[PDB]
């Protein structure tokens, strides 16, 4: 044996950094009673096969840390010293600030006289770093403390991704799975830079290349990812419309598209009604006043039942086939190649290589992630890909999909538990003003008169019923719908937004912020606005595994402690490999993973922290009472707990959900307690509860899912890398969604040698179905009322069809498409002194603010320091020298990085003027390591796309100066 | 023998194989600063026994050559390094027969160290300035007697790392030139006879790093 491992108990964890889900093994001291002594890679996990990026090989060095959080601190108002605390002081003393400040600002019922029973002095930010069980539970503590201002991670990146993808397909989640990018004939990897930023996902593109797949890297800068593609096309920022257009245009023009399943799969054969037009770069119902669009004026036109009438043979000038033939007829290779700087040589490799892909036997991937959601354009960049996806046959099969790159661990775990303001667990939307009862809130739900639509939707309100008798089992669902929270309908869905959270915080309109596993005084754009903001807060709740900038704002950069009066509790996490419990990665596979070393000095799971928090406040309602007490004291939490203390297990087997009592459920007899097998058999009529209906199937009678590790395989499983049998995706282990597309009308697939799903002797073989019927008895898009890929998407704000608006506001004046210039539906004062586009990205071996990975002396060893990436033509114009130190400027603020000159940045030919683009990573915070730097979002703007919700962090006009 | 196949043309320089390596011998960081490069440490010392070289090199078209060199000691299969040290104390450098591994002990304290570098065709072996002892990449030789892949090799999610038995991984890396060749034509295998660390290069070594091959 090996001396270091010898008497350590080992265990199976997950990667606590990206959304790859890499699996590790954690060694630890005294056969599992000691600290961790060795953490390393997972062999027998499918995706990193025990391979693991710097960031999860350093796991070791950020767990085994005596820089880390040992018991709580107090900082008192005015103060400029912590004070340690113990835990029984610190959420005694929290409860107080919670029902205070709740008592104080709760609204029964809003202006307009409509209940809302909810909070507007306490926001919540976070987190998609904690477990599933915890993001849940955090969720639903926040909600029965009548909180409606509930944001995380999600918002900034992958908020364009789920109504976009949602529009299309019918779902927000990535399509496919990273096995699954092994099988792809072509990958096109645009904003984007997954050999940084998702490391293990290389294993699989590479492994694709082997077998004859061509890699394609679009973007503004040559990256590690790029090195490793056979073609590395330059676009400017912001230019990706005008590209993805052209490839639309190429494909219709040559017949590129996968007529069988356009015909059968996609709304191409719907007819739009007449209303519909686009002219001058505006579609049909503009108001010039208001800066918005008439959506009614695209309605299909509808047959005698109310179903939208179609032509099949595709001919009719109504038809979505030939509005969009007709639509992107403008986007000629001339114009493209004029406005996003791609050479027509390239654009054509490119556009050849990928449409391509149109044929059957051909598969094509997108990767994209925060280079297309962190600008203005981000919806309709991913509309445009999902439109192309659908016009060569790419949604449902092996090696195809749009792969939506989620960020962190459980971004995706986090947002389906609702941690953001506008939904519930399960994507159910938070009741607005006007829902003033239950069976209201269901009639939102639209229905289709189509017998072919499955429109899965329909089942809302058994998954609304079972998520309420998990809150409040002993209520009927209509009583306890009035305990939850609602938003103003008439209000803007953008206001209860980490954009105007913020905006509000600096108004002093919020009394208390738990920074629950987030960082805002360096995540937030515009970090000067955003820790000033902090100071008019009363009170401060930061759950995190360190100090860092956002618990010691006070004591930051021209600070004075003395003046400010902010309250502020520093409550210490345990990290990762210290807790049990699931988290969901890109591909929707929730793995479960287990603890190590048990939790580091007093640090506590997050789950523990915020149910002794609640129960807390519970206690504090029961002798003093307060404003409406009922929601808080009916909670059902007795399901979290098991030994005095938070149950993963538990909470895991409520969001699955069970049986209330004896029910027949779909023609079977089920007994009370036992386990919901799958949310086919929920019910609206309190016999089941579920936590999350997504989640119903992930843990049934026979056992937890989600910690399955069988690598058990059929020929036709393993030939495409499904591994079903490897812990559990949403929805009921549907690994490849909409994979009803992948076969003809008698479900012989397109491509048999990678077949997803294939009709064998009565049954689907394969992955599971999404969506039950026999072969050409349904539409594949299950989630879609309509049950068709949308290339005409009706509900979208800016339009049914992408249309280039240029979302670059300074160095450009002239639209080439249009006469429209910019957005018509979305005050950039663009200062001359600052002529150059700054944009922030990562690296490798950082994470987010680098809080986590700042504290990581090896991290640190390989990138030390803020640098400032720049053309050898502005080095050269502003008599800069590798590795000379540099100042970076804005409206914003200003900061000082060494400056790193090189050709992977080139300058971009706008209108005939060379336009420097300047590179920084958003890694580096005032607080570690010594000569660090500070965040790039001193630099960045606040404001931004008033319809989504985002600021301009991969836009913003920067100067840069030699020091 | 044991030998590594180390493919460049896969390499993403995560540097995922940097920080294995210490995690592996729980080594200290090194003291580092932003000099214009991602490249850190800047260079192999007592504390670090691999560090990724980062060479951007100009080509006609979008983009540049970036040439990746995750290096380490080549475990040679006749060591200078060992001729040079047997010179003031035999037994200082020794070779595990079974393995291919070409060890530093605790008696290099005793020898000469600059000699022992000099001698390094690879200019591999460091020097700790206090203790005077040498260390470079020990093959994770442990880890290989125990049935296991060396830290960096395990790690690697590219496939650039492999390893095992010198028959199955010098007809590896025959088999993977004469395909690397086909997107890379200038593509060679680095003092194959000589070396069980076999780089393949998509270009000329040197255009890598100095030292790439003797
Ligand atoms: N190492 C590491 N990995 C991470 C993270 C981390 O901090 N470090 N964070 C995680 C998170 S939270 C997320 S959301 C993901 C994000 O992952 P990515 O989106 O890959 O992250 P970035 O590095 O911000 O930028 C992606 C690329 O977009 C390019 N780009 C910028 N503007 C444009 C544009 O207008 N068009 C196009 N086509 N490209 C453009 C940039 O040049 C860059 O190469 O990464 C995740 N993984
Ligand atoms: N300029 C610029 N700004 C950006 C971006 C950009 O690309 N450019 N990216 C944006 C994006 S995509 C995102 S997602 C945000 C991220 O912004 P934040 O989420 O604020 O970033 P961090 O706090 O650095 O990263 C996640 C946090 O999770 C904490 N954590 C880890 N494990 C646990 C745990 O078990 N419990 C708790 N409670 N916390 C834990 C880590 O310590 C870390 O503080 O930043 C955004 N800001
Ligand atoms: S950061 Fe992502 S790619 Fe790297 S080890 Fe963790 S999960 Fe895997
Ligand atoms: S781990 Fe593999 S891909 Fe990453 S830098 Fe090392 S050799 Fe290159
Ligand atoms: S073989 Fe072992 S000692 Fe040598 S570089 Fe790799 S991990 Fe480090
Ligand atoms: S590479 Fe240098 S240090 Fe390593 S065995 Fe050869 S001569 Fe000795
Ligand atoms: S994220
Ligand atoms: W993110």
């Amino acid at each position: 044996e090996l001396q270091k491992l010898q008497w350590a108990k080992q265990t199976t964890s997950i990667c606590c950094y990206c959304a790859v889900g890499c699996g590790l093994i954690v060694h630890t001291a005294k056969d599992g009673q000691g600290r961790a002594v060795n953490v390393e890679g997972d062999p027998d996990h499918p995706i990193n096969e025990g391979s693991l990026c710097p960031k999860g090989a350093s796991i070791f060095q950020l767990g085994e840390n005596d820089q880390r959080g040992t018991q709580p601190l107090y900082r008192a108002p005015f103060s400029d010293t912590w004070k340690p605390v113990t835990w029984d002081f610190a959420l005694t003393e929290i409860a107080k600030r919670i029902k205070k400040t709740r008592d104080a600002s709760f609204t029964e019922k809003n202006a307009a006289g409509d209940l809302v029973n909810r909070t507007e002095a306490i926001a919540s930010f976070g987190s998609a770093a904690m477990d599933n069980e915890e993001c849940w539970a955090y969720g639903n503590i926040l909600r029965s403390l009548g909180l409606v201002y509930i944001e995380h991670q999600a918002r900034i990146x992958h908020s364009p991704t789920v109504p976009a993808l949602a529009e299309s397909f019918g779902r927000g989640a990535m399509t496919n799975h990273w096995n699954d990018l092994a099988n792809s004939d072509c990958i096109l990897i645009m904003g984007s830079n997954a050999a940084e930023n998702h490391p293990i996902a290389f294993k699989w593109v590479l492994r694709a290349k082997d077998k004859g797949a061509t890699l394609i890297h679009v973007d503004p800068r040559f990256t590690r990812t790029s090195a490793r593609c056979d073609v590395y096309a330059p676009i400017r920022s912001g230019a990706d419309i005008p590209f993805l257009g052209g490839l639309i245009k190429y494909i219709l023009d040559n017949k590129l598209y996968f007529t069988d399943y356009v015909r059968e799969y996609t709304n191409a054969s719907l007819i739009v009604g007449e209303k519909f037009s686009f002219k001058d770069g505006l579609f049909s119902g503009y108001d010039a006043a208001n800066k918005k669009y008439d959506k009614s004026m695209w309605a299909f036109e509808l047959d005698a039942n109310g179903v939208p009438k179609r032509d099949p043979a595709l001919k009719h000038p109504r038809c979505v086939i030939n509005l969009l033939k007709k639509h992107y007829e403008r986007y000629n290779l001339d114009k493209v190649a004029a406005i996003t700087g791609t050479s027509k040589e390239q654009l054509q490799q490119v556009y050849k290589a990928y449409a391509a892909t149109g044929k059957p036997d051909k598969a094509g991937t997108i990767m994209y992630a925060s280079g297309w959601t962190q600008h203005s354009v981000g919806v309709q960049n991913i509309r445009a890909m999902a439109m192309i996806q659908l016009l060569l046959g790419n949604i449902g099969v092996a090696g195809g999909g749009v792969n939506a790159l989620r960020g962190e661990s459980n971004v995706q775990g986090s947002t389906d538990q609702g941690l953001l303001a506008h939904i519930w667990p399960g994507y159910n939307p938070v009741p607005n003003s006007k829902a003033a009862t239950l069976e209201l809130y269901n009639a939102a739900t639209p229905q289709s008169k189509d017998p072919m639509s499955v429109n899965w939707w329909q089942n809302r309100p058994k998954y609304v019923a079972s998520y309420l008798k998990a809150l409040y089992p002993d209520e009927e669902p209509a009583a306890a719908y009035d305990y939850l929270p609602r938003i103003d309908a008439g209000r803007k869905l953008t206001d209860y937004f980490w954009l105007n959270i913020f905006e509000k915080m600096d108004k002093g309109e919020f009394k208390g912020l738990f920074a629950w596993g987030m960082n805002p005084a360096c995540g937030g754009a515009n970090a000067n606005k955003n820790r000033k903001a902090m100071g008019k807060l009363e009170w401060l709740v930061n759950v995190n595994l360190f100090e860092n900038e956002t618990s010691s704002f006070w004591k930051g950069p021209g600070m004075n402690p003395a003046e400010i009066g902010t309250e502020v509790f520093f409550l210490p996490c345990c990290v990762s490999i210290e807790k049990e419990g699931s988290v969901a990665n890109s591909g929707r596979w929730m793995q479960w993973r287990y603890r190590g070393p048990k939790p580091y000095a007093e640090t506590k799971p997050d789950g523990d922290i915020m149910l002794d928090m609640f129960k807390k406040v519970r206690e504090l309602y029961a002798k003093e009472g307060g404003a409406y007490p009922a929601p808080i004291a009916k909670l059902n939490i007795a399901d979290w707990e098991e030994h005095n203390e938070f149950s993963p297990t538990k909470v895991a087997k409520l969001m699955n959900g069970y049986f209330l009592k004896d029910t027949e459920v779909g023609g079977k007899q089920f007994k009370k307690g036992q386990q919901v097998p799958s949310f086919a058999f929920l019910t609206a009529d309190g016999s089941t509860c579920s936590g999350n209906w997504l989640h119903a199937g992930s843990f049934t009678d026979a056992g937890n899912l989600m910690a399955r590790r069988d690598k058990t395989q059929t020929p036709e499983q393993a030939r495409i890398g499904l591994f079903p049998n490897w812990s559990f995706c949403w929805p009921v282990n549907r690994r490849i969604l909409y994979n009803r597309a992948s076969v003809d009308k008698t479900g012989k697939p397109w491509n048999p040698a990678k077949a997803v799903i294939e009709w064998k002797d009565g049954k689907w073989v394969g992955d599971v179905v999404d969506g039950g019927g026999d072969p050409g008895t349904k539409h594949p898009f299950i989630m879609q009322t309509h049950g068709f890929g949308a290339l005409y998407g009706p509900g979208r704000e800016e339009g049914p069809f992408p249309e280039h608006y240029e979302p670059l506001e300074c160095p450009v004046s002239k639209n080439p498409f249009s006469k429209q210039l910019h957005n018509p539906v979305a005050k950039a004062v663009c200062d001359p002194r600052y002529p150059f586009i700054g944009t922030t990205y990562r690296v490798t071996e950082h994470w987010q603010t680098g809080l986590m990975t700042r504290r990581c002396a090896w991290l640190v060893e390989a990138e030390p320091q803020i640098f400032c990436e720049i053309s050898k033509e502005l080095a050269k114009l502003r008599g800069i020298g590798n590795g000379d130190t540099v100042k970076v400027s804005s409206l914003r603020g200003a900061l000082e990085a060494v400056a790193i000159v090189t050709e992977r940045i080139r300058p971009f030919k706008i209108e005939g003027v060379d336009v420097h683009m300047v590179g920084l990573p958003w890694h580096y915070g005032w607080m570690v390591p010594k000569n660090g730097g500070d965040t790039a979002n001193l630099l960045t703007p606040s404001a931004g796309d008033p319809n989504t919700g985002i600021p301009e962090t991969k836009a913003f006009m920067v100067d840069v100066r030699k020091v | 023998g044991k030998m590594f196949f180390v493919d460049l043309s896969r390499c993403t320089a995560c540097r995922g194989c940097q920080i294995a390596c210490k995690q592996w011998k729980n080594l200290p960081a090194e003291e580092t600063r932003n000099t214009g490069s991602h490249q850190n440490p800047p260079d192999l010392s007592y504390v670090t026994l691999k560090t990724v070289r980062f060479t951007e090199k100009s080509r006609k078209g979008p983009g540049i050559d970036w040439l990746f060199f995750p290096e380490q000691c080549r475990h040679c299969v006749e060591p200078p390094c060992k001729g040079q040290a047997d010179v003031d104390l035999e037994g200082a450098v020794v070779k595990d027969e079974t393995t291919g591994a070409v060890l530093f002990t605790e008696l290099t304290a005793k020898v000469d160290g600059e000699s022992v570098r000099s001698a390094c065709p690879y200019d591999i072996p460091r020097i700790d300035p206090v203790t005077k002892r040498l260390s470079k990449c020990d093959m994770c030789n442990d880890r290989v007697q125990n049935g296991l892949l060396p830290a960096c090799v395990k790690t690697c999610p590219t496939g650039t790392m492999n390893f095992g038995d010198e028959q199955e991984m010098l007809a590896l890396a025959e088999k993977r030139l004469a395909e690397v060749k086909k997107t890379y034509p200038g593509a060679v295998l680095g003092d194959p006879n000589d070396v069980r660390v076999v780089y393949l290069f998509t270009r000329d070594p040197k255009d890598f790093y100095e030292h790439a091959v003797a």
